[PDB]
């Protein structure tokens, strides 16, 4: 749902969500590390959990239309980068 | 080459930088230096 | 001053407010001026002869 | 002899044997043609003593720095620090609470774009150096 | 613009689980080598840029703008697929789904290591040109 920007969550927002306790977050996301879902980390210095999602899905078209304007945000910018590059060293491209 | 403007124009080797940073601070370094422990 | 400016007199105590600066800095973000910087000397490496 | 007189009192924390400097070589002060050094030089004795003592101490309190400023005055002395913070003597703050007085805190400039810009001045400034003495000597 | 050749793989499997069967050409990648004996014969045939190696820093910038206009075409490429991989046309492919997904969600992002790392190494790598 947060598209890697924030992904440092807190125990607190898996503790409404999956409606458990404080003291079995942890051992919950031991589980889920050993399956392999995902290899992300865990801190306590902050109680944030920090994850790395490495194993994707399928999603509907509705998931797909901020992904295709991900894409095409990321497809602007490296076109207008690339105009930046070639009108800034265009006399010594030859 | 002289450049049409004068108005009017030993002892030790080289010893500024000592002098610059210690001039006067009691040099025979003795009578307050070495008697702290009286006043202590 | 009470009425131009703030320093108003509460409870035997003023109140002034903070005038510092909050910037959150990341300094990566003017990485163009450096290429530009880059290039520019590559530039004037070569070009004349 | 007169300058190497001048600057040993400047530097010093003394006022008397300045004056009498002052006294005595301000004939040769006049003939050499400057007049500034009578009111520019009391900002610089009053200013060297504050300034060595932010460069030494790093925490000093105001009631501290008055008696070791010959000053016999505990009021002003959160008033010679504002103009020496203003001035640009030193980089501190005072903590008007009791009479703290902080200075610098990090010393990293390192990997803080300290270093390229400096080095920016050196490239372009050296390439300048090395095109115009191009140019100057294939004349034939 | 840059498109070399191609090659295909002999496969026979049903399609993936849950389709019909099928053949499912699949992709090998490809390459042109080039072996001794064969390069003066290819040398002496160009004989009009011949773009020597490694190259007086006008090469390396014009390697990185068709290195990077290979790019955006692959991305405008993809735009074109995506506008028409729903937009209704064909059966999308549940392999395909997931294929584009771990990477716009494994691409890394900017920290604070990454900052003071950066400026760490290109002061290095700097002041030695410098």
């Amino acid at each position: 749902t947060r598209p890697a920007n924030h992904r440092q969550l807190t125990f607190e927002e898996i503790a409404k969500s999956a409606k458990i306790t404080v003291n079995e977050v942890e051992l919950l996301v031991m589980k889920a590390l050993s399956v392999g879902l995902v290899k992300g980390s865990i801190d306590e210095v902050d109680k944030r959990v920090h994850m790395t999602w490495v194993q994707p899905r399928v999603l509907d078209l509705q998931q797909i239309k901020g992904m295709k304007d991900r894409l095409e945000f990321w497809c602007t910018d490296v076109k207008s980068m690339e105009m930046l590059v070639e009108h800034q060293a265009h006399d010594i491209l030859t | 080459m002289s450049e049409k403007k004068q108005p009017v124009d030993e002892d030790n080797w080289d010893d500024d930088n000592v002098e610059d940073d210690f001039s006067n601070q009691l040099r025979a370094e003795l009578e307050k230096h070495g008697y702290k422990m009286e006043t202590s | 001053y009470a009425k131009k400016r703030g320093w108003v007199l509460g409870p035997n105590n003023y109140y002034s407010f903070a005038s510092q600066q909050q910037k959150p800095e990341d300094t990566t973000i003017p990485s163009t001026e450096l290429a530009k910087q880059v290039i520019e000397y590559a530039r004037q490496l070569e070009m004349i002869v | 002899m007169p300058y190497f007189l001048l600057t040993q009192a400047v530097r010093t924390g003394n006022l008397a044997k300045f004056n009498q400097v002052l006294d005595q070589f301000g004939e040769k002060f006049q003939a050499d043609g400057t007049y500034t050094l009578i009111i520019r030089l009391r900002h610089n004795v009053i200013k060297t003593g504050v300034r060595m003592i932010s460069l030494s101490y790093s925490r000093i309190s105001l009631a501290d720095i008055a008696q070791k400023l010959q000053l016999d005055s505990p009021e002003d002395a959160e008033f010679i620090v504002a103009k020496a913070i203003r001035d640009g003597v030193i980089e501190a703050s005072i903590n008007h609470e009791k009479g703290y007085v902080q200075s610098k805190e990090m010393i990293d400039i390192y990997s803080t774009r300290e270093p390229q810009l400096a080095f920016h001045q050196r490239i372009s400034f050296c390439l300048d150096i090395h095109n115009m003495s191009v140019k100057a000597m294939r004349f034939p | 613009l840059g498109l070399p050749t191609e090659a295909y793989i002999s496969v026979e499997e049903v399609h993936d689980d849950g389709t019909p069967t099928s053949k499912t050409f699949e992709h090998v990648t490809s390459e042109i080598g080039a072996e001794e004996a064969e390069e003066v014969g290819v040398e002496h045939l160009l004989r009009d840029i011949k773009d020597t190696t490694v190259g007086t820093l006008s090469q390396r910038i014009t390697n990185q703008v068709h290195g990077l206009k290979g790019l955006n075409s692959k991305l405008l490429d993809i735009r074109s697929y995506l506008e028409k991989v729903a937009t209704g046309k064909l059966p999308i492919n549940h392999q395909i789904i997931y294929q584009l997904q771990d990477v716009f969600n494994l691409l890394p992002d900017v920290s604070l290591q990454e900052f003071v790392k950066a400026f760490y190494l290109k002061t290095n790598d700097q002041m030695v040109v410098v």
